[PDB]
RNA sequence: AGGACCGAACCGACUAAUGUUGAAAAAUUAGCGGAUGACUUGUGGCUGGGGGUGAAAGGCCAAUCAAACCGGGAGAUAGCU
RNA sequence: ACACAGGUGGUCAGGUAGAGAAUACCAAGGCGCUUGAGAGAACUCGGGUGAAGGAACUAGGCAAAAUGGUGCCGUAACUUC
RNA sequence: AAUUCCUUGUCGGGUAAGUUCCGACCUGCACGAAUGGCGUAAUGAUGGCCAGGCUGUCUCCACCCGAGACUCAGUGAAAU
RNA sequence: CGAUGUCGGCUCAUCACAUCCUGGGGCUGAAGUAGGUCCCAAGGGUAUGGCUGUUCGCCAUUUAAAGUGGUACGCGAGCUGGGUUUAGAACGUCGUGAGACAGUUCGGUCCCUAUCUGCCGUGGGCGCUGGAGAACUGAGGGGGGCUGCUCCUAGUACGAGAGGACCGGAGUGGACGCAUCACUGGUGUUCGGGUUGUCAUGCCAAUGGCACUGCCCGGUAGCUAAAUGCGGAAGAGAUAAGUGCUGAAAGCAUCUAAGCACGAAACUUGCCCCGAGAUGAGUUCUCCCUGACCCUUUAAGGGUCCUGAAGGAACGUUGAAGACGACGACGUUGAUAGGCCGGGUGUGUAAGCGCAGCGAUGCGUUGAGCUAACCGGUACUAAUGAACCGUGAGGCUUAACCU
């Protein structure tokens, strides 16, 4: 019962959800755009948007923060280098949700998220 | 008796040398302005409405307009109806005081309680559950039986089964009044009062104490 | 926004020391009699941490003989006279609650000079 | 397990009481694109309301 | 809470190294004592030194006890452990002479001035 | 050294749970009982129905037993439903 | 009988702690388990945590919880020694 | 007494209180000496009984969390 | 007997009254106190253990009180299987034996996938007679009702005396239920920290996976209760029981008959929660609709144009609303859900840096560093419109107004 608990649960457990979603993360500022179903393009959002405002800083010791989270070279040569300027003029604003219809044949909600500065 | 509209904020303790705490429930009235009074013509009974607050009315459907348009569209809350016994009060802006509970103590309020969606077979009730050691199947949780084998072939209704708990309009009236301020709209009265923080209340000076 | 700050005001005390658990300050009470309000204290460690102004509960462990007896206080009430820092420990935890279970050795508190 | 007789005719009407479920009026046409869109969806062309929502 | 087979140590002089709560009854379903109420008590450890012996029932009141006491301004007294004290069952009082431990102020309200006179600070 | 104690392989079932239109006409989990021995196991052979085999239960003998499985006598017989 | 909660003869086996075909995490290496997507309600199947009291419960401390390693100090009634 | 009908036999001990438990009786309507009677230790997935350790067994139940319940789209039953 | 399953254990009713308690009267071999008994009354409330399968009974004790019977001696598509009543084995019993035990014991099985009548909640519809949006009444319906001890009244009444009470007022509690998060606890994988083992990010810091949520310890936000707190009243109508006057039949007498006044924890109310399906729809307020033509005297029906209202359904940001629905807020006439900014926050002195010590490690920088859930700000991100469903003054009748 959902006496005051905001935002969503999230289908699947757990221990799943969130490697899947620190994947999806690391896809995400790699290709720069995504397409998943409704409800996980709306939780996309959640602590990846303070993950931009974080790889936006140059102070001191932050890359101690989603350090276990990213890993490989042609995602770490961009982050806490070069993706800070791109995303630092717009008030936040780093990514824009849009519904994308159903699949073909299937019920199951799409959609597409975006980051706002992507030109690659 | 006249009804004063206003909304729960939060609890405090008013605090003493003698020992004792003194729980308060924190209450903040409307401005309750008045836009009908009953009689003079047509009822037959003397009532008041006091219009409570403003909401988008923008918004607002006519069939209530043309019920607020003698104020203007304001309404916010409501407009909630109370019976003014022998009062020579005037229909629009007669803005009721709540400085009458420095006076009287003993008070009358009524609300809505906790959201709990479910209701609960057992929480409704609160009947002891049948055992869980040793077996219990799909039924570790509800109050009881509901009916019994062979002749009845029937469940009553009136049986201590299922029901509705929670969200529920309910009243107290034990209260007893430990501030009001007029120009703050500031009300603090002994003990817990129904609801949570932004919750709706109305108060009414009570009959007993 | 709420106005349980402005609730806060008339309640809330201004001469009050800052602490943390360890810390000695000797509280004193009008021991709750209602007639003729003697003032007693009580010694003992502090085991709070309030976390906020008015929500200060203010536990005390009594020690006495080296170890015993726990109470709150609550340091903003009316029964409530004083309390002024007599020496200052040393933590490195919240509230220090495992006073009530380990002595000596795995409890020194120190006063660390930090 | 038990069942006292056939359903009648009038149960699955009893159950299925709406019909259509909505008004279901005819699709929205945009000048970006030369193909009709549902109410908030996004047209071909990336656009909706003469805004591009989507680069391609 | 202080209930059925409920064992305590016994805070007055040449006492029962261990007594049990056998009922606190007198309800309306009563279910346990707080300090200075009545309870029956049972000996199971005794040390028979000309006072005391095994096999025998008795009343006592709990006069110190792990969950403390609660009452004044929302305040809070803990304890460390459990310990009882056993009456005379047609002449009042205590069976023996003292009280042992912190002692507590809701024991002030017994009838007789030498259990409410005090060494202790409460 | 070991018809000892621990314990994986293997062997076996004290309890609680699951399953008996169940995945399955015996399988599953969690704590396990044993585990160089009167042990257990791969492979083949020998023993057959009023007879086998059994530290021997109307137990086991291919879901089957106070006589199994298949066929024949057989369209058994029924003062009865 | 099945694209079956299972079974099937031979065979191998490295770090780090350890005597480890114990138990933990991993190498070499494989796999993400054959409808999918929303939801996230009391409740059910099953885990984890629990004030203060404790076997009072129950036919039955049944279950649950705790105990759990090695060496040294130390160690009774009874005994087929 | 794994035996006693009537027997909670009657009694000591064990509990606050004990049909069971522990030790007796000599009254075995009816045990009994290889259809063996008498008896003890490691020990037994052996019945009962006493205590501690630990404990949501119980007192009064609370919170937390997978998988199902719910609603979809596909495939889509049945005893009755 | 062509299936209607048993004993004990227990969560759960409801009717009867030969009434356990209170409520009321009468009598006593009732002075007072305290018991015994009768008829009159049904509202609530009506206790815990030892041995045992135990119902029970005996033993050990509470309470104002712990009553009795009926409901397939209510309660296995309810649970449990100790007891009863077979499959193994034995003691006692019975037989030469196959076998048997209203004697004992170690032991033992408890199956259920809602079709429909039943109930609870949650929506869609119909009716008030055109439609929309609602209110206030109250025909009715449910919930409750039970209670101690103590002080004062009072050592006063009773009564040589000793002992020893009303009504009435107050003090202080027990159970029971309900509502809160100021208080006080538990819990709290979305967060901070202590830590062992190992693995990894090339490497080493550092940070993090896995090992019960690896363990250990805290906790904002939330949940709840043990924590906090509150109550069934008072008044009124009729009436039994019961107290009575006046007064006949029966010159008397008599509470009843006429006449006149009273009165129960039951009844009717009150109180609280629902309430016009009260088709008996009462009464009232706000909003909206003030179109007609053709056809046959045709007042009985039909077709069709002109023209659309109040409002509704729908798409969304989604919640303190949630089973889905619904209800509620908000959609630039914009703070509805987020980010961001400014913060609240619980935790407990980071990482890098430096220095000392043979090193482990410690010290100074370091009131450090880090945060979800709470709050204001900021449009930074997002929140189509047609169409659709719904109209066009709506049956009769009397007095009247205007026409």
């Amino acid at each position: 019962m959902r006496h005051r608990k905001s935002g969503r649960q999230l289908n699947r457990n757990s221990s799943h959800r969130q490697a899947m979603f620190r994947n999806m993360a690391g896809s995400l500022v790699r290709h720069e755009i995504i397409k998943t179903t409704l409800p996980k393009a709306k939780e996309l959002r959640r602590v990846v948007e303070p993950l931009i405002t974080l790889a936006k800083t140059d102070s001191v010791a932050n890359r101690r923060l989603a350090f276990a989270r990213t890993r490989d070279n042609e995602i770490v040569a961009k982050l806490f280098n070069e993706l800070g300027p791109r995303f630092a003029s717009r008030a936040g604003g780093y990514t824009r949700i849009l519904k994308c219809g159903f699949r073909a044949g299937d019920n199951a909600p799409m959609a597409y998220i975006e980051l706002v500065d992507r030109s690659e | 008796m006249i009804g004063l509209v206003g909304k729960k904020v939060g609890m405090t303790r008013i605090f003493t040398e003698d020992g004792v705490s003194i729980p308060v429930t924190v209450i903040e009235v409307e401005a309750n302005r008045v836009t009908q009074v009953k009689d003079l013509a047509n009822d037959g009974y003397r009532a008041i409405q006091v219009t409570t607050g403003a909401k988008k009315a923008n918004r607002v459907t006519k069939p209530e307009a043309g019920h607020f348009a003698k104020a203007g569209v304001e309404a916010g809350r409501g407009l909630w109806e109370f019976r003014l016994a022998e009062g020579e009060e005037f229909t629009v802006g007669q803005s009721i005081s709540v400085e009458l509970f420095a006076d009287v103590k003993k008070v009358d309020v009524t609300g809505t309680s906790k959201g709990k969606g479910f209701a609960g077979t057992v929480k409704r009730w609160n009947f002891r559950t049948q055992d869980a050691t040793h077996g219990n199947s799909l039924s570790h949780r509800v109050p009881g039986s509901i009916g019994q084998n062979q002749t009845p072939g029937k469940v009553f209704k009136g049986k201590k089964m299922a029901g509705q708990m929670g969200n529920e309009r309910v009243t107290v009236q034990s209260l007893d009044v430990v501030r009001v301020d007029a120009e703050r709209n500031l009300l603090l009265v002994k003990g817990a009062v129904p609801g949570a923080t932004g919750s709706d209340l109305i108060v009414k000076p009570a009959v007993k104490a | 926004s709420n106005i349980i700050k402005q609730l806060e005001q008339e309640q809330m005390k201004q001469d009050v020391p800052s602490f943390r658990p360890g810390d000695t300050v000797e509280v004193k009470v009008w021991v709750v009699e209602g007639s003729k309000k003697r003032l007693q204290a009580f010694e003992g460690v502090v085991i709070a941490i309030r976390n906020r102004g008015l929500h200060s509960a203010f536990t005390v462990r009594k020690i006495s003989n080296g170890e015993g007896v726990e109470r709150v206080f609550q340091t903003h009430s009316p029964v409530v006279d004083s309390i002024s820092v007599k020496r200052r420990g040393a933590v490195r935890k919240a509230k220090l609650y495992y006073l009530r279970e380990r002595t000596g050795k795995a409890a020194r508190i120190k006063e660390r000079l930090n | 397990a038990v069942q006292q007789n056939k359903p009648t005719r009038s149960k699955r009407g009893m159950r299925r009481s709406h019909d259509a479920l909505t008004a279901v009026t005819s699709l929205s046409v945009d000048k970006t694109s030369g193909e009709k869109h549902l109410r908030h969806h996004i047209t071909a062309d990336g656009y909706y309301r003469g805004r591009k929502v989507i680069a391609k | 809470m202080i209930q059925e087979q409920t064992m305590l140590n016994v805070a007055d002089n040449s006492g029962a190294r261990r007594v049990m709560c056998i009922k606190v009854l007198g309800g309306s379903h009563r279910r346990y004592a707080g300090v200075g109420d009545i309870i029956k008590i049972t000996i199971k450890e005794a040390i028979p030194r000309g006072k005391v012996k095994k096999g025998d029932v008795l009343k006592a009141v709990v006069v110190r006890t792990k969950k403390g006491v609660r009452r004044p301004d929302g305040s809070v007294i803990r304890f460390d452990g459990n310990a009882c004290v056993l009456l005379n069952n047609n002449s009042e009082q205590p069976i023996g002479t003292r009280i042992f431990g912190p002692v507590t102020r809701e024991l002030r309200s017994e009838k007789f001035m030498k259990i409410i006179s005090l060494a202790p600070e409460v």
